[PDB]
């Protein structure tokens, strides 16, 4: 009879940012998603593949806890098959995924007056991002054919640039705290079922 | 890598990095003005400064990217704003010199002062006092030593600087190309497109032309109904045939012809529309006030204001301690933060007003998608006249009965709406004639077409023919008149206000038509017609995105300014106007003076 530690997580002081994505591997525990389903503080509880009427009768291998916090607007990328900065360059999501999206607005405990400066995001890449992969590489970008040589130029620009979050701005800009559940199930016992 | 892939990089990299610069340095103005403390002023300075280094620094960087490379219509939009190349062109000593002089003709201005002869001591400055002269008194000679007054003192000092600035500037725009720096200014309404949505600058000067031959039969009956009641009140001055004495028009420089209501109403008995008293008895206070209006927009189809805007905008004056800017403004301070400030007192102006300041922060939370370089209105007369429209329908009698202010069964007059149109009229009307003389002045003194030594002849000879005003008394070459007014020696451009004026009307009639209104246009309303917001909403959205042409087009169905519309407006008017002068003179003869 373990609780699964979902609580934990979702109050937490503070998140990591966009790109340093934080995994948690949760199995052989149990997990009861009506505590929130009645709830509802959530602006969406939107899902993909699992109906949460009543569907934790059926049983899964791991549950993977993804978090972070974002701007509001790109509350939306994190669906699948849709492109914009965040999916491109920072998190994806395979067309096929199934698990729940969660996220709420979290201006008062992320806002700071003067600004907040430890949320972290990277504009530019050499491609894009392959199914749930973490590139934490600091290395300049380089768009011009002649050579960076390794400091700043024309053409030349650091990856990543600040969120800057501060209590004044639109519902747009406020900060979004999203959580992905993903529940993966593959060919075993799959002990995590969440009677 | 094509061009093409660099510069869109690059401007991704600008983008993110301009709005943050921006924001701080909007805060902090907001701040200087609702709490005017002198620490504030130092971080308002501050702030502006990097701000500026980056634009600075970043438009230097790109005027390294070839412009016809790019074969996309909207990043080449982008990129040829960044390419500005303003005033950076001149050598730094020029530079510095230039801006002394502007610098000390602002200064001028501001803190001039005349004197009256009769009494040596009393000497009075501009906004506080020789305005209220002009204003309000109805004395010939007390008004004529106001007149010399400013232009004699403020004036000549004024003329040796501005001979210097005029030289200044032009080499400023030889440098950028274009010919003078009256090509410089009139190149806003330029633009490039393929399918017949060009316009070129050189257009701008005919059109303006044709629309004024127009007009004119308007204004020439309104000035001779104005001069016969005129010859009432200042009986031995004015003469029948020739043109009004210019001090005794209203305002300082003649702007406008409002205050001059009084004397001329048509019909006196029967009284204006005023609602300021029904408003105190059923206890609206200032947040009803804009809660009211919200309520408009609504109903038109565009979208409510948002939670911030109630909680930071400063709705009333402030009361205890601090020291507030009085000016009614509305600000974009970026981001999503949309805040008014305005000090609000319970009376019928002021419900008009608010109704005109909700109208511009509806437009900024349109375009906010857009880029950041393109976010702006199209042209420049676009972002004022829509505005205006909303007030306009605001007013008329039906709506006040809607909202429960008027009396439930008022019925207006024949009497009552000439009453109305006259007074519309010498504000609107009046304006028109005096903004194309100056505009032209101005065209051709940086032109070289006038000699310096006949810049004051020409003033004069051209007021005379086309607004029908006279010297009270001769002036010479030192003077500069030109010159007090206030856009001329800050440094603006006059050219918006006449094309505003005929673009409301224009979009008025529009909207009218898809509203079903039946009746003289005077009398038409916009509200409860969901149909008008959304053709409106198209337009707004688009920004700066696509040329102003293309726009208008859009919401009215024509390319070009058309002079239609006002004058049915005003029909009603001329009508009447034509049966009271029948019996007198119209037209003006140039010869009279009352120089004599
Ligand atoms: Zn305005």
């Amino acid at each position: 009879t373990n609780l699964c530690p979902f609580d934990e997580v979702f109050n937490a002081t503070t998140f990591a940012s966009v790109y340093a994505w934080n995994r948690k591997r949760i199995s052989n525990c149990v997990a009861d998603y009506s505590v929130l389903y009645n709830f509802a503080p959530f602006f969406a509880f939107k899902c993909y593949g699992v109906s949460p009427t009543k569907l934790n009768d059926l049983c899964f291998t791991n549950v993977y806890a993804d978090s972070f916090v974002i701007r509001g607007n790109e509350v939306s990328q994190i669906a699948p098959g849709q492109t914009g900065n965040i999916a491109d360059y920072n998190y994806k999501l395979p067309d096929d995924f199934t698990g729940c999206v969660i996220a709420w607005n979290s201006n008062k405990l992320d806002s700071k007056v003067g600004g907040n400066y430890n949320y972290r995001y990277r504009l530019f890449r050499k491609s894009n991002l392959k199914p749930f992969e973490r590139d934490i590489s600091t290395e300049i970008y380089q768009a011009g054919n002649k050579p960076c040589n390794g400091v700043a130029g024309v053409n030349c620009y650091f990856p990543l640039q600040s969120y800057g979050f501060r209590p004044t701005y639109g519902v747009g800009h406020q900060p979004y705290r999203v959580v992905v559940l993903s529940f993966e199930l593959l060919h075993a016992p799959a002990t995590v079922c969440g009677p | 890598q094509s061009t093409e892939d660099l510069v869109n990089t690059f401007l991704e990299k600008f983008n993110y990095e301009a709005e943050e610069l921006s924001y701080q340095s909007s805060l902090a103005s907001w701040d200087y003005n609702t709490n005017i403390s002198d620490e504030n002023v130092q971080k308002m300075n501050n702030a502006g400064a990097k701000w500026s280094a980056f634009y600075e620094e970043q438009s230097k960087l790109a005027k390294t990217y070839p412009l016809e490379e790019i074969q996309d219509s909207t990043v080449k939009r982008q990129l040829r704003a960044l390419q500005h190349s303003g005033s950076s062109v001149l050598s730094a000593d020029k530079n510095q010199r230039l801006n002394t002089i502007l610098n000390s003709m602002s200064t001028i201005y501001s803190t001039g002062k005349a004197c009256n002869p009769s009494n040596p001591q009393e000497c009075l400055l501009l906004e506080p006092g020789l305005d209220d002269i002009m204003e309000n008194s109805k004395d010939y000679n007390e008004r004529l030593w106001a007149w010399e007054g400013w232009r004699s003192e403020v004036g000549k000092q004024l003329r040796p600087l501005y001979e210097e600035y005029v030289a200044l500037k032009n080499e400023m725009a030889r440098a950028n190309n274009y010919e003078d720096y009256g090509d410089y200014w009139r190149g806003d309404y330029e633009e490039e497109w393929e399918n017949g949505y060009n316009y070129s600058r050189n257009q701008l000067i005919d059109d303006v032309e044709h629309t004024f031959t127009q007009i004119m039969p308007l204004y020439q009956h309104l000035h001779a109904y104005v001069r016969t009641k005129l010859m009432d009140t200042y009986p031995s001055y004015i003469s029948p045939t020739g043109c009004l004495p210019a001090h005794l028009l209203g305002d300082m420089w003649g702007r406008f012809w409002t205050n001059l209501y009084p004397l001329t109403v048509p019909f006196g008995q029967k009284p204006n529309i005023d609602v300021t008293n029904a408003m105190v008895n059923q206890s609206w206070d200032a947040r009803k006030i804009f809660k009211e209006a919200e309520k408009f927009f609504v109903s038109v189809g565009l979208p409510n204001m948002t939670q911030g805007f109630w909680e930071n905008s400063m709705l009333t004056e402030p009361s205890d301690s601090r020291k507030v800017v009085c000016h009614p403004t509305a600000w974009d301070l970026g981001k999503g933060d949309f805040r008014i400030k305005m000090c609000t007192k319970v009376t019928m102006d002021d419900f008009l007003t608010a109704h005109h300041e909700m109208g511009h922060i509806q437009y900024d939370m349109a375009y906010a998608a857009q880029p950041f370089l393109l976010r702006n209105g199209a042209n420049e007369g676009f972002h004022e006249a829509v505005g205006e429209i909303m007030s306009l329908s605001a007013a008329t009698p039906n709506h006040l009965k809607n909202i429960g202010l008027l009396p439930p069964s008022f019925f207006e007059d024949s009497e009552t709406e000439i009453n109305f149109l006259l007074k519309q009229a010498l504000t609107i009307v009046g304006t028109l004639p005096f903004t194309y003389m100056l505009e032209k002045w101005r065209w051709m003194v940086f032109k070289g077409e006038i000699p310096k030594d006949q810049w004051m002849k020409t003033w004069w000879e051209m007021k005379r023919n086309i607004v029908g005003v006279v010297e009270p008394v001769p002036h010479d070459e030192t003077y500069c008149d030109p010159a007090s007014l206030f856009h001329v020696a800050n440094d603006y451009s006059f050219i918006r206000y006449y094309t505003r004026t005929i673009y409301q009307f224009q979009f008025q009639e529009a909207l009218c038509q898809i509203a079903k209104h039946e009746g003289p246009l005077h009398k038409c309303d916009i509200s409860n017609s969901s149909e008008a917001g959304q053709k409106l909403l198209e337009m707004l959205k688009l920004g700066k995105s696509k040329p102003w042409t293309y726009a208008l087009e859009i919401v009215v169905g024509a390319k070009n300014m058309d002079v239609r519309p006002l004058l049915n407006y005003f029909e009603p008017l001329f009508t009447w106007l034509k049966e009271q002068n029948r019996n007198s003179f119209v037209g003006w003869n140039t010869d009279w003076s009352p120089y004599a």
